């Protein structure tokens, strides 16, 4: 009973710490907001910053088709916003992410697109929970309409089942990824997302430097 | 099963070691685990596995307070519902550290440990099997399992104490629980047996920095391949039926070269190629077995990453595997495979003298790491390994490191030693 | 669009970016100090429950997989007598310490006729090396600890000649026990306890902070499940 009292105490302790993780993570997220704005403003005076930074990332290239880079090269702003800052009802891991594309005159439309990702809870299989999104509208390259899902004739065709697949594997297919339709969506959409929120956006500068360290050589 | 056995691991080893010389051995085994299928399945395929059982065997020998040899073998028993059953011995690695002062035949040691593993009744692994997933949703009261958070674990401990005065459930040891928490299967003793092996000098790392040690002779891809070939060769001769499939292949090398190496084999039916099937039009994904630390699997996982799984055939796969610097192979690395039936029906269920089975994966790893995580640039690591092994066994397992005396020599003998030991059996068993 | 103005706008931005990473760096520390302070009271609360539990440390240090690697297996006779581990972070006493800086205190219960009951404290501070922007390395000074009697033959204070060939073999043997680690300083590379720095961080970053996790994993009802927490899909 002096022995059981203690197990309970520790269990309450273990949970104080959970609470402190979030409280710290928020603290950090707020200190970083201004600094990201300053930084992002400077990023913006470098005009091929994201082009460079995205061709040099090892994993990122793996998530998307070679063909996609035509369009990835037209990305010129990326802003991540941590939604837990806007409201205490989001996981500190929640964020929205906004891309601006310069488009390719006559093929790809210049556009700004935001996608949000929030953790959803499970029934004991959570592991913190899982990341999910909803489809956000983006306008596909005119080339890609051969594999644009909104623009395809029939999934069942043998041709038709192959194009929809190839299209869902593009960066654009990722834009309608939700994480709630297994084996029907862009592969590892959640991993690419976290990649942006945890690796690419927070350290893009470091990657741009490494990219230049690698061009000189 | 529960009946006597005559051949033991102690026996196999002594037979192959120098007469009147002491050696300690460590034979370590994992708790047999229900696991994913060996070869990536085909969404629409001939036959689907009722179950796949994985067990690791790790061996080490020591002479005079120093480890000097190790062998890592995984055994896989695959059960089909309709299509019978087969066992596959994947030989992961065999290495030395070059700190054995007296001369021994490592080729023969390695051969004989594999014969021992061949002599093991498959059913031995099927008796009590850790499931891949245990469902605790059916069991009352609440258990503390792999998925319990520390806070829930502690609250359960607390509830148990207030109610019981103990944190142990007597219920775990009861018949109802033990049968629901493990799996059991059966199969024939005489089943198709495969052996798999990938020679690559870069795999030879059971003893980190043992290269630095002048005493160890490091083999090159070619020497290393031959070393193994001799051993597989002998297994075929001594252990398999003479209709057994024997394959060798050296990726990026042309078969006429390969064929020139098979020249030496005593065993008649060595062939260039491999023991893998030709499913989904020779697509590599569906024919390549994925083993631990094995180069084959590593590449497959890179394919998966570059979504090229549907774009590489088996033919293509060997050449690409050789082309990519990240997998090595450079010094003529090779792939050997055996498929067939052993001469003898494997009857043996290893005894406490044949194997030590640590209580969990963590404990198994802890012991093995005393050897594989030691540094061997100098002799002091071969001592550290032995000391930590002997000490850990006694301290946590109340076990002493097993000893044995070799009994083999340059045979000038009056009669063949196999026909000599049999006489001794006849007299002691038939007690005249 | 001048190659010069163009080159100058970039330098101005690059400068802005460096200035910005600095701010990030300062924030990391800010956040770490923030974290450390909110934990102090919570660690105290916890460690007091931990004392109400006997065998807590013995069990925990047997649950942690890597720890076993840093020490002689035979050291577990003595590790098993540890009944107290306190880590104190030194930056909380003074901003002149790195946030990675700490003193750690052990209590050994002792072993009848072998190992004396004792409390040892050892400090680990980051020092920065000249010309090396490495963030710096962890270092310590030796702390007196009374070796177990069984280790008399590899106790540095008992060996006759460290220099002699035999004497040196024995000294290196004691150097890879946990007691050798109490003597580790980090400033005599290849002559001390191996990876004393890795072990120290192990304690400060994992063993001490997460000890309750490791303890709970040792309480699974099935032996083969202690202590864990719980191939491809090629289509799309």
């Amino acid at each position: 009973n002096e022995h059981a009292k203690a197990f309970l105490g520790l269990a309450k302790c273990e949970e104080e710490v959970d609470a402190i993780e979030r409280e710290v993570e928020l603290y950090r997220l707020n200190k970083m907001k201004p600094v990201y704005e300053k930084r992002d403003a400077y990023i913006d005076e470098i005009a091929e910053f994201w082009k460079i930074v995205l061709s040099q990332h090892v994993s990122f290239a793996n998530y998307i088709r070679a063909s996609d880079f035509k369009y990835i090269d037209t990305i010129d702003k990326i802003k991540v916003e941590w939604l837990a800052l806007e409201s205490e009802m989001y996981d500190t891991r929640d964020f929205s992410i906004t891309f601006h594309f310069h488009g390719i005159e006559g093929d790809f439309k210049e556009q700004q697109v935001t996608k949000v990702f929030q953790i959803k809870k499970g029934k004991d299989d959570q592991e913190d929970g899982i990341l999910t999104s909803e489809p956000v509208p983006i306008e596909w390259p005119q080339s890609y309409d051969s594999i644009n899902p909104d623009l395809i004739k029939d999934k069942r065709s043998p041709e038709g089942k192959k194009k929809y697949r190839q299209g869902m594997k593009t960066i654009f297919g990722w834009f309608r990824w939700t994480g709630l339709k297994p084996g029907k969506e862009f592969p590892h959409g959640d991993s690419l997302a976290s990649l942006f929120s945890e690796e690419i956006y927070p350290f893009c500068v470091k990657y741009y430097a490494e990219a230049q360290r690698d061009l000189e050589d | 099963g529960m009946d006597p056995n005559s051949m033991s691991l102690n026996d196999f080893l002594s037979s192959v070691l120098p007469v009147s010389e002491q050696f300690e051995y460590l034979s370590l085994q994992s708790i047999p685990l229900e696991t994913h299928a060996v070869v990536t399945p085909n969404k629409d395929d001939k036959r689907v596995p009722k179950s796949t059982i994985k067990t690791q065997h790790f061996f080490s020998l020591f002479h005079q307070g120093k480890v000097f040899f190790s062998l890592e073998v995984y055994v896989y028993v695959t059960l089909w519902d309709e299509a019978d059953a087969e066992r596959l011995i994947f030989v992961s690695k065999a290495d030395t550290n070059g700190y054995c002062n007296t001369r021994v035949s490592v080729r023969d040691i390695t051969k004989i440990i594999l014969e021992f593993i061949l002599s093991i009744d498959p059913n031995y692994y099927l008796q009590k099997v850790k499931p891949a997933i245990r469902s605790y949703k059916k069991i009352s009261p609440e258990l503390i399992s792999a998925a319990s958070t520390p806070a829930r674990t502690l609250r359960i401990l607390a509830r148990r104490l207030k109610q019981s005065g103990s944190t142990v459930l007597k219920e775990i040891e009861s018949p109802r629980f033990q049968q629901d928490l493990y799996l059991s299967f059966t199969c024939p003793r005489e089943i198709l047996t495969k052996i798999c092996l990938f020679t690559r000098p870069a795999s030879q790392y059971l003893f980190p920095d043992s290269s630095k040690n002048s005493k160890k002779h490091i083999l090159n891809g070619e020497e290393l391949m031959k070393w193994w070939g001799f051993i597989l060769d002998r297994l075929l001769i001594e252990c398999f039926q003479n209709d057994t499939q024997a394959k060798l292949r050296i990726p990026g090398e042309d078969p006429a070269r390969v064929r020139s190496y098979l020249r030496g084999m005593k065993y008649p039916l060595w062939q260039v190629g491999d023991i893998f099937t030709s499913k989904e039009n020779s697509l590599a994904v569906y024919n390549i077995p994925l083993f631990p630390d094995d180069p084959k699997a590593r590449f497959i996982h890179q394919l998966a990453e570059e979504d090229r799984l549907l774009k590489v055939s088996l033919s293509s796969f060997w050449i690409e595997l050789q082309e990519r610097q990240e997998f090595k192979l450079s010094v003529t690395s090779s792939v050997m495979g055996i498929s067939g039936y052993s001469l003898a029906t494997p009857s043996l269920f290893p005894s406490s003298a044949d194997v030590i089975v640590p209580k969990s994966r963590k404990q198994f790893r802890a012991i093995k790491k005393y050897i594989t995580g030691e540094e061997y640039d100098t002799e002091e690591g071969a001592i550290e390994a032995f000391t930590n092994i002997r000490d850990f066994l006694l301290l946590r397992m109340a076990t002493n490191l097993q000893s044995l005396t070799g009994k083999r020599e340059h045979r000038e003998r009056n009669q063949p030693v196999p026909a000599s030991n049999i006489n001794t059996l006849a007299i002691t068993m038939l007690k005249p």
